[PDB]
Parts: C-alpha cells; structure tokens; sequence
C-alpha cells in the first residue's frame, strides 16, 4: 500500500576470507594482501651493481689467492658477496685463518678492493721466492701456491734475517695478508729455512705481534701434514708495516686498497648469477614487491619488505560479505 | 556484529548495489532502484585507507636480521646470536599477526557501525512520518517521490512538511 | 558498559536464568519462567572460546630462555646475554598482560553488545504491538500465550496476526 | 564516531557547558541553562584516569640500554650488541606508539558511547511523554518545571505523574 | 495487568574478578586462569629418561675423573644434567680447564657418553704411571689422581720422548681430554720429569698446538702450588690425534664417545632427585600443568608453558556479574 | 512551543591534537603529553653523590697514572664516570692494555677506588727504579712515566732476577696493574735489561701467566718505537700475588682497593659538570620529569622515564572538540 525506503550494504561474489580474534575464515567483500610469498629464485644485481659471486671459492681462497680461484684475480666493485656453504677451493694448503670471521665482517662493510703489489716477488734477492710451492695447491698439473702471498724458502743453505717495511702511501686503508708455516719436524724445518728456531715479527702503529712456529705431527690434509696459519691487519693511510723474520714467513706480495667502504653483506646461498636486477635480494632469490611484508628469508639486502614468519597476513578492508 | 546492523536487523547485503558500501534502496510510484550513499561510504574509504597506511607505517622500524659467522669455539655466542635473531623475528611476527587480527575485527565492526548510524540518520529524520518494518526498511505514511527520496539521502527531510499528510494516514488505519 | 545494556538500561542480571548467558523472562496467563536464548548464547560461547584459543595460539612462538655460562673475562657478553634474556622476558610479559587486559575489556563490551542486540531483536519484531517499559521488558498490547512467547524467542513473531487486537487495545488507552 | 552521538545525531558540543563532559541543556518557562551530569562525567573521569595510569604502569618493566665497549677484533659482537639494543628500542617504540594510537581511538569512542548512553537514559525515562526532535533534544508533551527537569537529570522521572497530561497533548495534535 | 516479555542476562554467586584497561577487580560470572603458579619442588625424570645429577661434583670433576666422583665412572643416558652452583669436587689438583664453558655447551647438546680406554695405563713401559699421584686428589684417604687421565712421571731418572697416536675408528665424534703440568720451580721440574725444558704437541686434522709449561711460584691451593691446565678436542670419526711429549704431560687414558646428541641442558640447581617423573622441568621443581603460561622460573626443559613475569593472568570469559 | 531538554557534550577553545589508527590530527578538548623532550644540557650529581669526570684522561690514563692525569691521583666515591670519545691522555708510552673492555666493565660495577701503595718504589734496591722514565710521558716538560707502575731498568750493568710477592690483607678486592716492555731490537734489550732473553711470570690462587717480550721494529708513536703491554687482575682478600721476572718488567707500585661495589656506568659524553643534582642523568643532559617517556638518549642512569624513539606521544583524555 505504501512507498518504502530501505538501508542496506554492499555484497558481491568475493570469496576472500579474513581472520579476527573471535572468528576465523570470515568471508569479506574486499581485502588487501600484505604478505609477499614469491621470489625469482636467482641472484641479481642490486640497483645495477653486480654482486661478487665466489662460486666454488671461499673468501680465504679469494683473498689469499688459491690458484684455483684465479677467476677473482681482479674483482670490480660489488654490492654484496655470495659464498657457498662449503666452498671447495678454500685453503689449498691446510691450516687456519686467524680472526677469519672478524675479517669476513670487515668485508661486509666493504664494496671495493683494489689489489696492489706491496712487496714485489722479484725483490727477494737473498731468499728463494720460487720453490715455495706445494702439490697441495696444484695449478696446471704442476705444484703451485697462493698468489698474493709468497712462501720464502732458504737460498744457498742460508736464511738471512728479513727486515722489510712498507709505508702506506695511498689515501685508503689497505688490508695486508701474511702467514707462518708450521712444519712437521725439525729436519723439515732445517730443510726449508736453515735456522732451527725462528720467529715472525710484525709492527704497525697499532699492531705488535711476534709469531713462533708450533711444530707437531699431524695427519695429512690435502697431502700435507704441515700447516700454514694466516694473519691480517688494516694498515692506516699513513702508517707502515714492518716485517722481521728469520724463517717460516709467508710474506705478502699483494695487499688490498679499501677503495669504497659502504654497506654490504656476505650471503650464504648455493645458487649463481641470473643476470637480472632488483632493489631487494634474498638467499633463495630476489624480490620485486610493493607489499610491506614477506616470508621468504630473514637475511635480505636492499629496500625490502619486513620479514615475518607468517604463512598468511590479510587485512579486511571491505565488510562482511553475505552468503 | 557488535552493532547489530550488518548481518543483524538488516539481514544480508545487496548484490544489486554495486557503487558503494552503504546506501539506500527506494521504491515508489516513479520506480525503484539502488543508490549508494557517497558521503558515509567515502568516509569509510578514508578511514580504512588511513588504517592500512598507519599499520604499514608503524612496521617500518622493524628488526632486520644480519649475517654473522662464528667458529667452532664460539658456539655460545653463535647460539646467543641465533636466539636473539629468532627472538625479534618471533616478536615482530606476533606484532604483525595480532595487529592484523585486532584491526580486522575493528574494521568489520566499523562497517557495522557505519550502517547502523546511516540507518539512524534516516530514522531520526522520518520519525512518525514512516513505520519501521524491522528489517532495514521504512514504510512511508505518505507519498515519497524521487525528489523526496533525494532529500532524505542528503539530510534535508522536512518533518513538518509531511507531518499532516502523514498524520492523516496514521489514524484512519 | 559501551552499549548501555548490561548494568545499563537492564539494571541487573538474573540469578534465575541458569541455562545460558542471555535470555528471556516471560509472564503470561499460563505462567512465568526464565529461558536462555540458545542462539545468541552459543554465538558468544563460540566467540569467547575462539578468543581464548587465539590468545594461547598467538603465544606459541614466544621466547624461551636458555642456560648459558661465562667466565670472569666474559663479563660483557654475560651481561649482554642477561639483558637479552630479560629483554625478551619483559617484552613477552607486557604482551601477555596487555593482551589479556585489552581483550577482557572487549569481552565485557561484547556481552553488553550481545544483550543490546537481543533486546533490539525482540523490539524490532514487536513494534507497536507492545510497549517498551524501558527496563528490558516489553508489555504486550495483546494476548501472548506460550506459543506466542516462543515465536518471539525464535524470531518468528507474526506481527500482523496480532496487529489488529494490538491496535484496538492501544486506542482505548 | 562509532556510536553516532558525538559529531553525529548530536551535531556539535556546547561551549556553555564547562563543569563536565556530558550533560543537559533544559528550556522551560522558568528559564534555560547548561548543567553537567555528575554521574556520567565522573564515571568517565575514572575510566580515562585509570587508563592513563594503566598505560604508564605497563611500561615500567621496559628495556634499559647499557654502555658496552668492544675493540677492533670484537666487531661482530659489537654489532650484535647494537642490533639487540636497537632491536628492543624499536620494539618498545612500536609498543608505545601503537598503544597510544589504539587507546586514543577507544578513548574517543568511549566518550561517544557515554553520550549515547546518557541520551538513552533520558529517552527511556520519558517514553511517550516527550517527542524526539532528532538532534539530542526531547520536546515535552507537557510542562516540565525546574524540579521536573531535576527529576529527569537524576533518574527519578515520574512517568505516570505526567502521563495523563502528556496523552492529552498527544491526541490533540 | 498485561502480558510481558523481558530481555536479560545471566548472573551467579561467582566472586572471580578480572582486570581491564579502564577498570580493576571486576567481578565476573566466569573467568579462566591461564597462569600456572605451582611446582612439585623436586628434580624429576623427564619422559622416562633420568637426569644426570652431579651431586657435589662439577662437570670437570666428572669428565676428568676426580676420585671423589666415582659415582659417575659409567653413567647411563641422561635427559638433562643437574649441577650445583659451586660444587666442592671440581679440579682436586688446582689449575684450569681451557674453553670450559664451550665444553659445557657441547655437553648441553648431548645425552649419552660412552667412556672408552684410548690409551691403556699399562702401555707406559718406560715412564712411571703409578707415582702420578697427589694428596690434593685423595681417593679413600690415600693420595690419588684424576682417573681418566694419567700423570706420567720419569722412570729410572729418565723421561724418554713420548709419541702416542690414536685413530678414532668409531662412527661417533670422540671427546679427548689431556693436560699439562706447570711446576713450582726448575727443581720440581727435574724431580718429576728429568728433562729441564719440555713441550707437549698435539696434532689433528684441525688441531695444532704446542704447549710449554710455565714454571712460576703460585699460592698453595689444596696444598699444591703447581698448576695443571687441561685441554680438549673433538676427534672426528676417521681422524687421528697425535701426542708428542718429553715431559709435564698429563695423558689421556679414557675418552668419551658422543653416542647420543640431542637437546639437553645443564641446569644449575641445589636440589636432588625425587624419583618422580615430569614432562616439564625447572631448576626449582617440575610442572604439571595445562596452563599456557607459568611464572615458576624462566629456564625450563621439556614441553612447558610459556614463562612470564606475572603474578596473575586471568581472562574474563563470562560477563560482568551483578551484586 | 513546548518545554525541552537537550543532551550534549563539552566543548572548548582547545587546539591540542591527537592521533588514532583511522584518523590523524584530531582536535580534542583535553590531552596528556606523555613524552619528555627537554634536558638541562648539564652533567650533575646523582642523588647527592658526585660523578667522576675524566676530562681528557682515559680510564687507562687514570688507572695507570699518566703524568698528565694528576687530577685523579685520589678520587672519592662516585655515582658514575664520564669519559670523552677520544680522550687525549691515554697511554702516553705507546702500547696496549690487555682485556681493557673487561676492565672498563668491572669499573662500571664500582663506586669507590682507594689507591694503595703495594710495593714502594724505594724498595727496588738491586734494580734502577729511577731512570725508568721517558719523553713520551712528559710531566711538566720534564720526562716522567706512569705513576702507579714502575719501569724497572738494570743497575750497575746487572738485572738480578726479581722475586716479589704481596698478600692482600685487606677486606676488599684489590685491583693490581703491571706491564711488560717490548723493545725495538736485541740491542736495546740488553741496553735496558742485561739479560738477552727474558720472562715475566705472575701467580695468584686463580691466575697463572708467563709473559715473554715480543721484540719488533715499529713506527714511532709519540716518538717511541717501543711498546708497553699492561695487564690486570683482581686479588681476592686473602690471596697473594707473586711476581718473578728477569727483565722487561713494569712493576706495580700502587694498586686499587675496591671500597664500594654498586651500580654505575661509564658514560661517553663530551660535556662537563654543571654543579647540579638530579635523579636522572643522560650523556646529553639531565632530566627532571614525571613523564613516563622521553626521547633524548637511550643510555641513561638513575630513576628515568623510559627511552623511546618517538617525536610525539600524546594521549587523548578529553573528547573530540568542535570547530
Ligand atoms: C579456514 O580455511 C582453511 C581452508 O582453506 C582451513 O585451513 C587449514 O589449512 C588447510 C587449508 O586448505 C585446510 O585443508 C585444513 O583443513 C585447515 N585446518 C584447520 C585450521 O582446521 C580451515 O579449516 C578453515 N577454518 C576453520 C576453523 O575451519
Ligand atoms: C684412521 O684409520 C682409518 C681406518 O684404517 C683410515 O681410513 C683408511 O684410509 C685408507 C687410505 O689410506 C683407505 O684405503 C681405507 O679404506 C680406510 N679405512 C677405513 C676402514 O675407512 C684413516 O685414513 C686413518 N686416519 C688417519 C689420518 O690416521
Ligand atoms: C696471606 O696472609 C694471611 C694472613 O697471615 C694468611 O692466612 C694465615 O695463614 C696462617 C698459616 O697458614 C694461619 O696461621 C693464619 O691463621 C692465617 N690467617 C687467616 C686469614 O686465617 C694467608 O694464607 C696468606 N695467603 C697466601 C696466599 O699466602
Ligand atoms: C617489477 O616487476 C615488474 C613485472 O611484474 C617489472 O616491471 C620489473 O620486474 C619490476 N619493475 C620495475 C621497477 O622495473
Ligand atoms: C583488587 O583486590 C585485591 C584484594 O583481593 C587487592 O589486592 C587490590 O587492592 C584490588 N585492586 C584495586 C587497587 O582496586
Ligand atoms: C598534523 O598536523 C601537523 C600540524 O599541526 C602537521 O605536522 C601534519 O602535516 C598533520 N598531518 C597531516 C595528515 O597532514
Ligand atoms: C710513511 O710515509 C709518509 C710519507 O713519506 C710519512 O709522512 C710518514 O711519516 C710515514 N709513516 C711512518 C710512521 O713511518
């Protein structure tokens, strides 16, 4: 009999469901997904700057210059570094890298190393800078050695005291590597470096250490039963490093200019380059998303969504939809 | 919900109404039709959009995990470091998941409130010039043309204008 | 509370209704008695139960303290480790305490809302066929036998069936 | 807002009323004036005061940053330490900012609700003895002197006292 | 005069109170306590696997074999480990246990040690393995020494160079302990091991050390003014450990096979066994609860409620009760 | 025209704004600021106990007694300690401070040092305790040295073996400092201490160490090309410390009694005293506040508001105000 007006609300064919405290799977007209769950599964540039992918080399193998890591003899500026879990080409000659992790940390705060010759191998007039070579570090079928560091061995049955010094004349910090050799027994000791008891002394404005070789009988690792122990320091732009040793010294030839310090990272991932580009990278792959969250992997680099462990994050935006 | 309107005394939404969240269905001699209440709809769009943006803004200073490596005699601090990273991830996951639940609920009740309030906006205008059917509809005690309908929608209903036309229709029945 | 029903316009609960949280007390010629609204009660039970279960669920990824030992020259990381543990313990204690406080408040208002909705459910059915006493009670303008009482309680009130006898009883008043 | 009263069916607040949050403006032959409802204002004061204190209280078991030194070969744990301190600072900042945003919304809605409740308190007393103008006012179907007004304000309105003169004025219109 | 229907809500004789943001102590019709506050004040077995209770022994004392720790000569699999705060029976002869904390950590990731004789005490033909004994390490009132480790002393005024080697042929990691003796003076040095300047070198695929005893005069601790310094390493399944020494050597006799690695813990507690069983254990007692929260103690093991610092956590479930 | 009553709500000329999740900048009738943003920019006493401000001396410079740090020869009980980012007077003679951070930490748990003469400088009858002085540590233009530690040098072309001991008879812990000198070449070694090859051994109930000088040629720092390495220990109340050395020994003269242990801090700040008093102190200034939060600096000491990184925290207390 009469005209009427009704108040009502939207409804549609949406199936989007949403959770709240009191009810779960509440179908709604409109929702916004805020959780990213997909990546391209490849390693990419970070804003157009290529990462340093070590393939089968470890950071040590790279810096020390394991002959099987020649791929990296001169690496350009990088955004991040990718290292496999258990790289095959690590220390070809068995041993240790002192404060290795503290060095990897310093690497992750770095984007550019420029290799420079700090002590020419040719300049070792009174020692043998050529037989310092092992089958544990094979190159092209013949015994070789770490390329940035030199295994000085006695010449004409005499090992004169070494007193070499390098003054950093660059404007950059420079990373210097050196090492000490731990022989198997006193015979081998006398065989390689004439003197029976030796030391390696290093001096810097801040550094002062004197390393002495610790002989022991060890199982053979990569054929060798001796060990080589590696050390490092950062030489400030106007500082100098002073080496004095009478044996067992694995001397530096090449050091690294720290050209660009910035924010970087060392990613553990097993995958390789994909020739793509992104603003956000993860160990499982890269992310191109406008979502505020993701559940891919916690360890990321670049402008990223915030990592969260959810399988699902959905905001209700519309209202309760009617069946 | 909390406000009794959506899925309450107004049982069900309108598939037919498609240009808004809340609105009107009229039916007179000139014809019937759906029309969306733009102001109250826009107001919600403003509210929910700010809400989504404000949740996203509050989560920008979130924790970001960093790779750190340790050796075989640094197991205590390795474990401390993993416990801390997991600690914050768990804290921040909880924070997001709960905030989403809480605001999802409030967003649904918000809509319920917007509808219940729109219903009251009309009810408080029409008064005894129309009868509450009890299902979201008002049956008029007079003739309401398209021009009358547009007045109710924009809050300009003149109660005394029809009071007498309405009064007559109340008492003969 | 937030919705004006519990300890509001309905000033007090009934020790007498025991088979539920919300319900009715009727009074006719056949006699009086309490009865719970099974539907609105079950809804509330489901809501509160899911709420309790959701609170306990959201806390499964909580921090778990681990024993760690340190020596006299590891006082720094010892202290760092302690601050980290207390740090998370304090965060999660806040999260549990606050969550309980916040959802308690919402729960009390949730019940208030269920009641106010139940009252409105009846009111919107009865319309002018009954008088709002203003205390949660509606005085009928007609005869409501037990079966009629049951129709109000299960949402099947036939308003027009009693419309005429109601209207006549209103008008001698 | 959520409850449709504040900035809703009651459009605008009163500069004139200064001794409370919610209250009344009456207008009879004896004169008009603003007056604060002591009960509802005080109840609100207690609620917000308790709220501010509960917020201040829950934040005392908060994280406290401590100076710790590390050297050039302790960069990893220095970094871990910074991440942890920053981590907790970010958590408690979220916790305070968010808690403030959330209770602010509810504080506003609590007031809105308090007004709608006060309005209903009066509405449920007066019933048909007055007409709802729809702007927060009730126009009486009788004469309400200052003492009658005072009766409405303190919840002791005698409906049947004015019932007959109200009915007479209802039926003449 | 007329028929009526009323809407209303439940009420009862409940006194249960609940808290909210705006109001405290709100009597309510129904509430759920979600905080467990009681424990049995006892240390208990965990899911049918008894803990290792060290009583008055320390982990060092146990592993090195303090004679006052004979209870633990061959301990069965454990669930968790209990150690007192300041156990009396630690290192009976004074000294240090290097990387001890790192060793306790390794333990906490372990459930079962099987002790095995790695170097028989009988095999010391040209040294004295019988006089390596002290009153600081009393057995049954008689001077003795750590049981799993051998204090080799000169024989016939001679301490020939020792070269023992052990190849782990087991399928498990093996925990090997050894030590060095630091005497008071050059005299004591001579009295015990004939040779005046000595060394101990240990070799492994990964391990390489050469220890030299540091002679000094130190305060008497348990009567002794010398010191013993203990070391450990994990010997991987096909690796071998090489000892070479000409004095001050505290030799391994027994080592420990890591049989079961699992999740365990070293609980610091002053209490002892209770012959009971539990699913959740804390250093103050065990927990029998279905509550999602507890406030007993933060450090727990097993399926446990989540620890929290509250005195009270009670959820409103019912509604506001009327007086 | 009929009588009427209106329900309404408060309004005022307030402009205070507040934020919520759905709406920003909501003008409101009443608000509470809960964020303190102001400080007096001064370092103050903490509850009537004055702070220790190190000015340009470092903790090393203070404790070792760098000649330019005479201000701190006898410091009273302190509340906290203030040290600059890069204090000028650190180790005047170039070198290192062993476990320095752990020592700074122990300090932060300490309120009172009482300096004590443990072995008087006069008591070195058979060594030269007087030429042990350097130009790297100038006093008032005159060459001097660390005041609490003595640089013992050979006397009459002889450096007899040192055997000194001190038994702590006090009721408090005692902090003992000593050091070793690292010369440039074997020549300088003999010039200063007769014996060509040397050691320094320290013994305590808990400590046992033997230090040997590590010679190297280093760049000159503060004119000196040598290095000094400092060590510390805490000597328990009935323990004794035993020094034995034949050269390169930098001996203790003054040690530190830990009179008061408490809760303290080492604050890094560049500002100095303000002669005021407070209950809450920050490295940027002091706080007088009842706010529950502040945003000035995370590192605070005393009864303080909780630090937070917000620019604004304001609670609505009143209601939405009308234009
Ligand atoms: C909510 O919807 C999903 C179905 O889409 C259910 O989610 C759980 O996970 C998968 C998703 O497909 C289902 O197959 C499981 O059966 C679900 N398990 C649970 C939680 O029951 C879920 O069942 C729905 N919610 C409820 C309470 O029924
Ligand atoms: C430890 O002993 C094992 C067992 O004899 C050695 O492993 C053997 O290595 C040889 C190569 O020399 C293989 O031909 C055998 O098959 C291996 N035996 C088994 C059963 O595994 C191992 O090389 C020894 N390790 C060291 C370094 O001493
Ligand atoms: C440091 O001096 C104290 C004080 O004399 C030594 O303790 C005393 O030792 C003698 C003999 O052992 C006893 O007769 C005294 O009764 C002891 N005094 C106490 C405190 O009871 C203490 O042994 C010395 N410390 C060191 C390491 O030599
Ligand atoms: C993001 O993804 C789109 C394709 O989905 C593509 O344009 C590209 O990968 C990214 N966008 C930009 C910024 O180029
Ligand atoms: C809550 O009640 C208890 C008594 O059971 C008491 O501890 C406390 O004062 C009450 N809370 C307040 C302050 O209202
Ligand atoms: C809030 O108000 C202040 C000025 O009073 C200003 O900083 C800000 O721009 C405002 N917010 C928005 C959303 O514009
Ligand atoms: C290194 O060389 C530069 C430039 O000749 C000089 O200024 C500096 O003193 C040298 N550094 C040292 C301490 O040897």
């Amino acid at each position: 009999p009469g005209d009427q007006i009704c108040i009502g609300y939207h409804a549609n064919n949406s199936t989007e469901q949403v959770d709240t405290i009191m009810e779960k799977n509440v179908t709604v007209t409109h929702a916004q997904d805020i959780l990213e769950k997909t990546h391209n599964g490849k390693l990419c540039d970070l804003n157009g700057v290529k990462p340093l992918i070590l393939r089968d080399c470890s950071v040590a193998g790279w810096l020390l210059g394991n002959p099987m890591c020649d791929e990296f003899i001169n690496v350009p500026e990088w955004s991040y570094i990718v290292e496999k879990a258990s790289p095959a080409n690590d220390l070809c000659y068995p041993g240790d890298f002192n404060d290795y992790e503290e060095l990897k940390h310093l690497l992750s705060r770095t984007n550019h190393f420029e290799k420079i010759q700090i002590i020419p191998k040719s300049s070792w007039s009174n020692h043998d800078a050529s037989s310092g070579v092992s089958s544990a570090c094979p190159y092209h079928g013949r015994s070789s050695f770490f390329r940035n560091v030199v295994w000085l061995i006695k010449k004409n049955s005499a090992y004169p005291t070494i007193k070499r010094s390098y003054n950093n004349t660059n404007q950059e910090d420079l990373l210097v590597l050196w090492g000490i050799h731990h022989p198997n027994d006193a015979a081998e000791q006398t065989k390689l470096y004439q003197n029976p008891t030796t030391y390696i002394s290093v001096g810097t404005s801040t550094l002062n250490q004197r390393l002495v070789p610790e002989i022991a009988t060890r199982p053979k690792v990569n054929g060798q039963s001796g060990r080589m122990e590696f050390f490092w320091t950062i030489l400030k732009p106007n500082d100098a490093i002073n080496f004095e040793s009478n044996g067992n010294f694995i001397a530096p030839e090449y050091a690294y200019k720290i050209v660009k310090k910035g924010d970087s990272a060392i990613m553990k991932s097993e995958l390789e380059y994909g020739n793509c580009n992104t603003k956000c990278q993860t160990p499982m792959g890269a992310i191109n998303s406008s979502m505020p969250f993701h559940n891919i992997h916690p360890l990321t680099i670049g402008e990223c969504p915030k990592y969260v462990k959810s399988n699902r994050l959905v905001l209700a935006t519309g209202l309760r939809n009617t069946p | 919900g909390l406000f009794g309107a959506i899925a309450g005394f107004i049982e069900g939404g309108w598939q037919g109404m498609v240009d808004g969240w809340y609105g009107y269905h009229h039916s007179n001699e000139q014809g019937s039709g759906y029309a969306a209440d733009k102001e109250s709809t826009q107001k919600a769009i403003d509210g929910v959009t700010n809400k989504v943006n404000s949740i996203i803004d509050k989560m920008n200073t979130q924790f970001e995990a960093v790779g750190r490596e340790f050796n075989n005699l640094e197991r205590r601090i390795e474990n401390l470091n993993k416990q801390m990273e997991d600690g914050f991830l768990d804290v921040w996951t909880y924070n997001a998941e709960l905030l989403v639940l809480m605001e999802n609920e409030r967003t649904l009740d918000f809509h319920d409130s917007n509808v219940k309030n729109l219903y009251d906006k009309v009810r408080l205008q029409l008064r005894d010039n129309a009868k509450e059917l009890g299902n979201g509809c008002f049956e008029f005690y007079h003739k309401c043309d398209n021009e009358c309908m547009e007045s109710v929608k924009n809050g300009t209903y003149d109660y005394p204008q029809y009071s007498e036309e309405a009064r007559l229709n109340r008492e003969e029945i």
